[PDB]
RNA sequence: AAUUGAAGAGUUUGAUCAUGGCUCAGAUUGAACGCUGGCGGCAGGCCUAACACAUGCAAGUCGAACGGUAACAGGAAGAAGCUUGCUUCUUUGCUGACGAGUGGCGGACGGGUGAGUAAUGUCUGGGAAACUGCCUGAUGGAGGGGGAUAACUACUGGAAACGGUAGCUAAUACCGCAUAACGUCGCAAGACCAAAGAGGGGGACCUUCGGGCCUCUUGCCAUCGGAUGUGCCCAGAUGGGAUUAGCUAGUAGGUGGGGUAACGGCUCACCUAGGCGACGAUCCCUAGCUGGUCUGAGAGGAUGACCAGCCACACUGGAACUGAGACACGGUCCAGACUCCUACGGGAGGCAGCAGUGGGGAAUAUUGCACAAUGGGCGCAAGCCUGAUGCAGCCAUGCCGCGUGUAUGAAGAAGGCCUUCGGGUUGUAAAGUACUUUCAGCGGGGAGGAAGGGAGUAAAGUUAAUACCUUUGCUCAUUGACGUUACCCGCAGAAGAAGCACCGGCUAACUCCGUGCCAGCAGCCGCGGUAAUACGGAGGGUGCAAGCGUUAAUCGGAAUUACUGGG
């Protein structure tokens, strides 16, 4: 009834989406341009994508061949913000990796491929760009075997020349190990004697349902050879859609996009049943939501539809639609999820241009939140500086170009807050005095801050005896000490404090908890003036995994980084090491591993150990503090 | 054209017509010359059923006012000998 | 706008054609009369008025003229042609 | 709608006896009446004019089980009437079907009567009625349907009514639960303790 | 019988008494927001952008006006199979009927919105110089001819939209001619002015067999009426601003000519120089008006959402045409802005109709069902059409009703909170025990909104006629969107249903702990710097209740704009 979804894992800029376009041409017309070199339609959709020379996000395009539906999406294999492509895995059961002719499959492709192995769903190899010099007619496929780590075998063979053989093979005698894995095919193999290719084709279909091995493929789309029959393999080999219509209807959103004329479009697949046009439907928010409009995204043009077929995917407008929201409720599926294995891929500052336009720019950032799920930001800074969770080099170019296109704002930042923490240098006596020699309030105390071990945090004790400490008086001194911990003389946050209160003279008639509480901060700044201070910085551990052959070169990175050498161990061909470097220089470390590994590099880290010390000059980030009474008295204390 | 016609009023699910002379172009519950009695469909048998001021009606009959089907039925129901 | 009852448009034009033509010829006979008046030929005047009377009553009966305008023409036009005659 | 709470605390607040837990047994003394409104019931209130007014109005409401809104409606209905507002308000509150049923003895307390009427046990003039706010017109005949006649509770609940003063403005068959409402009750019949004056005051402002 | 009706409080001070503002207690709402939320009834639901609008529908109907017959159903000349009358099947408007087409009618109503409008509007009362399709009264006419054209065929233009030339044809379309009056003009004499026929049934007679003739029904033309509707005129009333004092040249009048259904600077020609204005002309800002709504003892003040009358507008600006009626919401033309189509030659569009979308906004609903009822359009009627209307969905938005159980129940329990630890209080509350089932859940019955209209039959009228026709009884068959209707009966089990605000004074209702002029609260006055009755929590209490608060708004209180009723 319906048609199975098809992926497009063009890892390392495979260009597989162009293969999707040529496939869109072969499935045509009867009325279509047939596409063209570069961009070019091919469901490029948004501006800045085809102009950029690569899609900024995965698309969609209706198609038909062999009397059946054939949805497909591409490419998202670029960079870099590939997590949306991982989101695409929920959007379809099928797959079609575009293998490079350059040293077998791209190393970036291996991550999406292993992730596909995590997906639990079927996929097939494709020998893209067969019409080119240096093609691995018998070499690159071997790289595909050594890298695939499975049991994939070619369904056809070809070499050229102008040759474009496809169905002529394949794997006589030696082929059929996948059948050997099956007890039935193993039994027929036990029987001996030659047999029809279809007879092993049944067991090949059985293992194919399990995705035990990727189907063979060959030929470049540019040569117009094998680009058609492989699509036929995609049509026949593809798993049947789970058509039913039994109800009740259910499903979930896969992705959503903010078209400029949209203004929004929430794509969703019909996991079961069907939704009648202009009819009410269940939502994850536990509120009614009528389907006012929906239509299939045909590659030549968008088109409206009265109702969605079961197993079909289609965009739909809505007043609201949270990502992965239930359309039932509810669908039940189990799969692993990840986002480039990072909480944040090196966050960078993004202060808006202009005094007022930046405030709208934050709304533009909210619009960015509306787009790809794999992004986050918040104004953690007191200055309300932005800190995007987005990571990667080209992806920043995508968000920036998007800022320059759909919006009218831009910013340039990367350093972000140092997150420095000042600590006391040494213990020293101090006192605000007594009575009013003096300044208000009359309350005063003899604070005695002392040095503490790193990472100990703030500490204090009620050395003062009752009732001079007061059952509800000394606590104001503690909260006031915390108020003085809010910023040091350098403006850095207080750390490793050991404020042992001692003296606490006061007069009853004029004494107030607020007065002593005001007095505390003066004692804190006073002790801080005598302590001498000492800068403290984060030094989170940074585990890393790189190939052993480059492992020596990575050692060269050690000298170039503030991070100390640490224990590490081998893991097969892979190598690993436990680093430990300051967060201030840690951001460039990803670029370093990215450069030294030739993109084969990988790493992870987490913040730890506030103690560290740093140089030079003990620079500090202003500033504290304002919007509170008594600060003028503190300014008076300085002179 | 002046016409005698029910004016449908009263509550929901509880219709109460007010037979009335009015121009044919006028809105149903719109402008009219003068109401002339009333009809109560859901009244059943009690103290009242359907009043109808035959004198004015007769005044409008010789005046060219075309009586509507229902109102005609009522003119029959109030009879002239029953 | 698309509407089956657009026959009123083509028909109303097909009507303004004829009706306009008639209105014209009528007012032109009337003109003939006024010229007769200005020339001072009370005889030829009376003549032209006799020549136009039936064609204004005839068009007034056909609803082209409101037979007030017709009586109006007959009124003052006569007041003139007989004020001189 | 209904209060449905501690139907005896109110009696303590009003300091008298709202007959809310008039019940089957007679006098209570099972709640420490008067000197125990609550945690601070030992307090002697300064009691402002407003205080006595409000307190009065509430007493009366808690007697007949009418809420504020419906009440104020009864008030406006009393002011728009003839005679004198004071007699009116209490005559209209007396007209409520649950009240008349209560007077007949058809049910122990007044809330019991209410729960009886609401479940179609009561039938006036052959026309069965649910609403308690149904105003019983003079010269009507309230009764109990056969399918709910003499069903346990009503019996003893009517044996109770024998100790009551029993109204002269209505009568009861007692032989087949077939009562008969008559004239509108005179002022010098009901109450003679709850003060209509203060209630008239309260809504006058 | 029909307005029997007017309340005060806090805060200036050490205290008083005045003056004088501020604030509260009421009622109200097209309300929003927070928290909570069971049901039913009746209402209400874009007050901001008269912003831009995808898609569907919102105005058609008449074969009893006509030529037709493109479909469909029956009939007939003939046709083919084959159980030769059972079937196959081509012709045939010849009937039932009915696309496109001509013609009539409607489309100027119904529905929307309130941008413009300070009077060209509205309201009140009068008025004369008017018209008025349909409906209806009265009196007459209804004679006799012609020429066209759509359709339709042939050809051809254009991608479409949409025609072009040449032929053929009809009418209740069009057009002379006869014909006329109490009609039009005129003093009269005199002059001139109109039209249409169709359907049902039928004895004789008459049939070139097209039918003539008889009769009933209806439509047609003229006039005078009636009713209704509309145009017009005047007076009074109908916001604020003088920090707007002068404005006006078709302006004010006259005379004559034209013009209108009609009076009139309505418009020209000339003549006189007037006209309006301090009882506010002009200019400016704001505004649809009214019946009414809210408030108020009243006088008043605010408002005019729904309902109803009127007026104005229909993307913007302008114009006329058709017609009884528009200078026209779903017509025309023109320009413009804005969207889309294209083969780029040119075309299409107007949701302030109902739904719906984006945008705006604190904020407002279904792309529902049906013409069953009322009303409208058309038609002889049947019927068709109808987003008017009737219902339904939605939202506690409001008003109103009900439920969330009733009775018994001291160990005066546990837990909670408080305490002088003696106890109290939560508390008859709970559990226990006995009943009850409304309302929802489930299963059965079941009103009323329906009157009509059709078929038939008898009778009385009509008439040459026991025929048709009209009317009245009378028979059968029936017409419900709401609708798994209201309502009743039965089933099970207390079973599925209580929150919100407040507790210093004003203002109904208090304590304990946490915090310490901080955190906070606050309508006003004010609290917090101590076992705070004012903050936060708890316990308890009060108020209201499917709501309770808060905010915004109007009036009241406010005799603080005083006319009633002050200085």
């Amino acid at each position: 009834m319906k048609i199975i979804n098809i992926g497009v894992l063009a890892h390392v800029d495979a260009g597989k989406t162009t293969l999707t376009e040529s496939l869109l041409y072969n499935s045509g017309a009867i009325t279509e341009l047939g596409s063209v070199d570069k961009g070019t339609t091919r469901t490029d959709n948004t501006l800045l994508e085809r102009q950029r020379g690569i899609t900024i996000q995965t698309g969609i395009t209706s198609f038909q061949w062999e009397n059946t539906k054939v949805n497909i999406i591409d490419t998202p294999g670029h960079m870099d913000f590939l997590a949306e492509v991982y989101r695409s895995l929920s959007v379809l059961d099928g797959a079609i990796l575009l293998i490079s002719a350059k040293d077998g499959v791209q190393a970036q492709t291996r991550i999406l491929f292993h992730a596909l192995r995590k997906m639990g769903i079927p996929t097939i190899f494709f020998i893209n760009k067969i019409d080119q010099n240096g093609i691995d007619l018998s070499t690159v496929y071997q790289d595909i075997k050594e890298k695939l780590s499975a049991e994939i075998v070619i369904k056809q063979k070809v070499e050229l020349y102008p040759n474009v053989c496809v169905t002529n093979f394949t794997e006589s005698e030696q082929w059929d190990t996948v059948i050997e894995g099956n007890d039935d095919l193993l039994e027929k193999y036990m029987s001996g004697k030659s047999l029809e290719a279809l007879e092993l084709e049944q067991e090949e279909s059985i293992r194919f349902q399990n995705c035990s091995l990727f189907p063979l493929y060959h030929g470049s789309a540019k040569s117009n050879i094998g680009i058609d029959n492989l699509i036929e393999v995609i049509t026949n080999k593809f798993y049947s859609s789970t058509h039913r219509g039994p109800s009740e209807l259910c499903g979930n959103v896969f992705k959503i996009e903010y078209t400029k004329k949209r203004q929004r479009l929430a794509y969703i697949r019909l996991y079961s049943g069907v939704l009648h046009l202009r009819d009410s439907v269940r939502v994850s928010e536990k509120e009614k939501i009528k389907v006012t409009e929906m239509y299939t995204s045909i590659n030549g043009e968008l088109c409206k539809i009265d109702r969605a077929y079961s197993g079909e995917i289609v965009i739909l407008q809505n007043e609201f639609l949270k990502l992965n929201s239930v359309l039932g409720d509810t669908k039940l599926l189990p799969q692993r999820k990840k986002i480039e294995n990072p909480h944040p891929l090196l966050q960078t500052t993004v202060e808006p241009s202009k005094p007022e336009q930046r405030e709208m720019l934050l709304d533009a950032l909210l619009e960015i939140s509306d787009s790809d799920p794999l992004l986050r930001y918040y104004v953690d800074s007191t200055t309300h500086e932005i800190i995007l969770s987005f990571l990667g080099k080209v992806q920043m170019e995508v968000i920036s170009a998007l800022l320059q296109e759909k919006y009218h704002v831009e910013i340039e930042i990367t350093e972000p807050t140092v997150i420095y923490m000042e600590r006391p240098l040494k213990n020293a006596e101090y006192t605000i005095h007594i009575e009013v020699p003096p300044n208000p309030f009359w309350a005063s105390i003899g604070l005695s801050v002392s040095p503490l071990p790193l990472g100990s945090g703030m500490q204090y004790e009620s050395s003062v005896s009752l009732g001079y400490l007061n059952q509800s008086f000394q606590n104001a001194v503690m909260e006031g000490i915390r108020y003085g911990c809010e910023q040091g003389l350098y403006g850095w946050n207080v750390t490793d404090c050991k404020i042992c209160f001692k003296y606490g003279l006061y007069y009853s008639p004029v004494s107030t908890p607020a007065d002593f509480r005001m007095l505390a901060p003066i004692v804190l700044e006073q002790v801080l003036k005598k302590a001498g201070t000492e800068l403290l910085e984060p030094y989170l551990s940074f585990k890393i995994y790189a190939p052993q052959e480059y492992l020596s070169r990575a050692y060269n990175d050690a000298p170039k980084y503030c991070a100390n050498i640490v224990d590490t161990q081998l893991k097969n061909n892979e190598v690993i090491l436990s680093g430990e470097i300051p967060a201030r220089c840690i951001q460039e470390y990803r670029s370093d591993l990215t450069f030294f590994t030739n993109g084969r590099s990988v790493c992870l880290t987490e913040l730890k150990g506030y103690h560290v010390t740093t140089g030079e000059p003990v620079c500090q980030p202003r500033r504290p503090n304002s919007r509170i009474d008594k600060v003028r008295y503190m300014f008076n204390k300085i002179t | 054209m002046v016409t005698i016609r029910l004016a449908r009023h009263g509550a929901k699910k509880r219709p109460f017509y007010q037979v009335v002379v009015a121009d044919s172009r006028n809105a149903r519950n719109g402008r009219f010359i003068e109401r002339v009695g009333f009809f109560n469909p859901i009244a059943s048998e009690k103290e009242e059923g359907t009043r109808l001021d035959l004198d004015r009606i007769a005044h409008w009959v010789g005046q060219g006012a075309t009586i509507s089907d229902r109102v005609a039925a009522l003119i029959k129901e109030v009879n002239k000998a029953a | 706008n698309i509407k089956s009852a657009k026959k009123r448009a083509i028909q109303s034009e097909k009507a303004r054609k004829h009706n306009a033509s008639r209105r014209s010829m009528m007012r032109t006979f009337i003109k003939k009369v006024y010229a007769a008046i200005e020339a001072g030929d009370k005889a030829a005047a009376q003549k032209a008025f006799n020549e136009m009377q039936p064609i204004v009553d005839r068009q007034a009966a056909k609803g082209l003229i409101h037979k007030n305008k017709a009586a109006r023409h007959k009124a003052n036009l006569t007041a003139q042609i007989n004020k001189l005659a | 709608a209904r209060y449905l709470g501690p139907k005896l605390k109110l009696s303590r607040r009003e300091g008298t006896d709202l007959f809310l837990k008039s019940g089957v047994r007679a006098i209570d003394t099972k709640c420490k009446i008067e000197q125990a409104p609550g945690q601070h019931g030992a307090r002697k209130p300064r009691l402002s004019d407003y205080g006595v007014q409000l307190r009065e109005k509430q007493k009366v409401r808690r007697i007949y089980g009418v809420l504020e809104r419906q009440f104020r409606n009864y008030y406006k209905e009393a002011a728009r009437l003839k005679g004198n507002t004071g007699e009116n308000l209490l005559a209209l509150l007396e007209g409520r079907l649950d009240n008349v049923v209560y007077r007949m003895g058809f049910g122990a307390t007044r809330a019991e009567a209410r729960q009886l009427v609401s479940h179609k046990a009561i039938m006036v003039n052959g026309r069965v009625v649910n609403i308690a706010s149904y105003q019983v017109s003079p010269n009507d005949v309230v009764s109990i349907r056969e399918k709910a006649k003499k069903q346990s509770r009503v019996k003893a609940a009517l044996e109770l009514a024998e100790q009551r003063e029993k109204p002269t403005w209505l009568e009861v068959d007692a032989g087949k639960m077939e009562g008969t409402f008559k004239r509108k009750p005179e002022r010098s019949d009901l109450s003679a303790d709850i003060n209509e004056h203060l209630i008239v005051e309260l809504y006058s402002k």
